[PDB]
């Protein structure tokens, strides 16, 4: 699960 | 390096020349890597971080790093030539023996000081040890170089320790110290004291010139990776044979300094301390 | 050379040290936003099998760039990136490709902009890629530590891993500290045993100089299986590092 796109899970 | 005027190109890591700089006039080296699909290099990323840390006489010392976003220079302080250089020309005579024992002391100072803080040179070769005209010798090529804080894992061949052809796991300091002793053979007879052609033919001359390594003096070379029961019997040439121009000290120096254990191999702070140093010099080349 | 080189990490670690409290400077991002970017690279760094040392490497540029420089929202991903390809670049033997990392950001940034960050972090810096962290000290109080228990140092590398993720309250205790710390707490944990009077006179660091970080990893130890990051615990579930993380914290530090 290391793909991750972390803008969305910051907001 | 609009500063620098590139005054000739010394050798072809990126390519590096010989430049002076315009304000100061002093005369340098200024070594280019190509930063492209991989950016910087990582040799080029651990000799800029580990070179930079290290300001010891016998260390060619980094000076600037104009990191620009096309290319990266590294700016050293511009020696004479190199020691496999300076060891073909004076080929026809021996090296004077004062100059050889300053030469060794220098490079052990500065292993000494690699090794004080956690930088492992593993490039350790005549073609990476620089001279000045001042007689010194300073390491150089640090682009191979690892810091050991963690140990280190195993990833030229002539100076190549024992350690590492048996598939040895972690980098040890000794794997430098080995280095430096056969660089000091090298500078004695004027000749690579194992010009091994591969991984196997370079163990075979080690063993030929030191002996086969048996448990008692390495214990634990029969559970080694790279280690072959199918291996010669060898016996452990007489250091007289091996390097006879040397010296009782310089050879017993030797002796421990190409010592088959890596924990028993003595280190740069224990080599200063050898009788062979009680007269050290500074001798021009 | 052993007690030279823990004096000289000793006082490099100062130098390296990131600013204290940097994340009240920060406009954009928040402690619980480097928490997440350190989960990520936890995950990442298990998926890519790269060391632990890598990723205490990538935190600490993370932090001395973020001390440095401003980064917004969406660039902090790419600012853990390329501190990430920077200290395995460093650290490991063969770094994986910026395409590697560029996939395994879900294809967010380009491999122009990872390279670019990358080389954005290394001119902020200046270079100095080889700042001490928890896991250098850690190795040299292993070697300080008898009897060599793998439990005792799998428990103070999961310890010194979970200090990576709340910058508030361990970026105000030195990395010597925090892994003196651990070590401290994992044999305490393990095998019962205080601080050894061999690292008190190897460090200088008495049990009651490290009560603060000791305490405060003992917190968070305590609350690590209720922390909303859990990239650790998972990696350190694994026979790899003999199941550290699965053990109980003691509840009372007799101190």
């Amino acid at each position: 699960n290391a793909k991750r796109n972390l803008s969305s899970e910051f907001a | 390096m609009e500063n620098f005027q590139k005054v000739e190109k010394i050798g072809e890591y990126g390519v590096v020349y010989k430049a002076r700089n315009k304000l100061t006039g002093e005369v340098v080296a200024l070594k280019k890597i190509r930063l492209d699909t991989e950016g910087v290099p990582s040799t080029a990323i651990r000799e800029i971080s580990l070179l930079k840390e290290l300001n010891h006489p016998n260390i060619v010392k980094l000076l600037d790093v104009i990191h620009t976003e096309n290319k990266l220079y590294l700016v050293f302080e511009f020696l004479h030539q190199d020691l496999k250089k300076f060891m073909d020309a004076s080929a026809l005579t021996g090296i004077p023996l004062p100059l050889i024992k300053s030469y060794l002391f220098q490079l052990l100072q500065g292993l000494a000081f690699c090794h004080s803080h956690r930088v492992l040179h593993r490039d350790l070769k005549p073609q990476n040890l620089l001279i000045n005209t001042e007689g010194a010798i300073k390491l150089a090529d640090f682009g191979l170089a690892r810091a050991f804080g963690v140990p280190v894992r195993t990833y030229t061949l002539w100076y190549r320790a024992p350690e590492i052809l048996l598939g040895c796991k972690y980098y040890s300091t000794a794997v430098d110290i080995w280095s430096l002793g056969c660089i000091f053979a090298e500078m004695v007879t004027r000749r690579a004291l194992f010009p091994g052609d591969s991984e196997i033919d370079q163990l075979f001359r080690i063993f030929r010139t030191l002996g086969t390594p048996d448990e008692v003096v390495w214990p634990g070379v029969t559970s080694m990776p790279d280690y072959k029961p199918s291996f010669p019997k060898w016996a452990r040439q007489d250091f007289s044979k091996v390097v006879p121009p040397l010296d009782e000290d310089g050879r017993s120096l030797l002796s421990q300094m190409l010592h088959y254990d890596p924990n028993k191999r003595i280190s740069a702070k224990a080599a200063l301390a050898h009788p062979f140093f009680q007269d050290v010099t500074k001798p021009v080349p | 050379y052993h007690e030279d080189i823990h004096t000289y990490l000793r006082e490099m670690e100062v130098k390296c040290k990131p600013k204290v409290g940097y994340m009240k400077k920060q406009p954009d991002i928040t402690n619980s936003m480097r928490a997440i970017l350190v989960d990520w690279l936890v995950e990442v760094g298990e998926e890519y099998k790269l060391q632990n040392e890598t990723l205490h490497l990538a935190v600490n540029y993370i932090d001395r760039f973020l001390s440095s420089m401003s980064v917004l929202r969406g660039k902090l991903q790419l600012v853990g990136t390329a501190a990430m390809l920077l200290a395995s670049k460093f650290e490991e033997i063969y770094p994986p490709e910026v395409a590697e990392f560029v996939y395994i950001t879900d294809d967010t940034y380009t491999k122009k902009q990872v390279l670019r960050m990358e080389h954005l972090v290394l001119k902020v810096l200046t270079f100095d890629l080889a700042a001490p962290t928890v896991n250098q000290f850690l190795t040299q109080y292993f070697l300080h530590q008898q009897p060599a228990n793998c439990k005792v140092e799998s428990l103070a590398m999961f310890l010194g891993e979970l200090s990576l993720i709340d910058a508030d309250p361990y970026l105000k205790y030195l990395p010597s500290v925090i892994a003196g710390a651990a070590f401290h707490l994992a044999l305490y944990t393990v095998t019962g045993q205080s601080w050894p009077e061999s690292l008190i006179r190897k460090t200088g660091y008495t049990l009651e100089s490290l009560k603060p970080c000791l305490m405060d990893l003992h917190q968070t130890y305590l609350k690590a299986p209720q922390h909303a990051q859990q990239s650790i615990r998972e990696k350190y579930k694994n026979s790899k590092y003999h199941g550290v993380s699965l053990l109980n914290p003691p509840e009372t530090l007799n101190l």
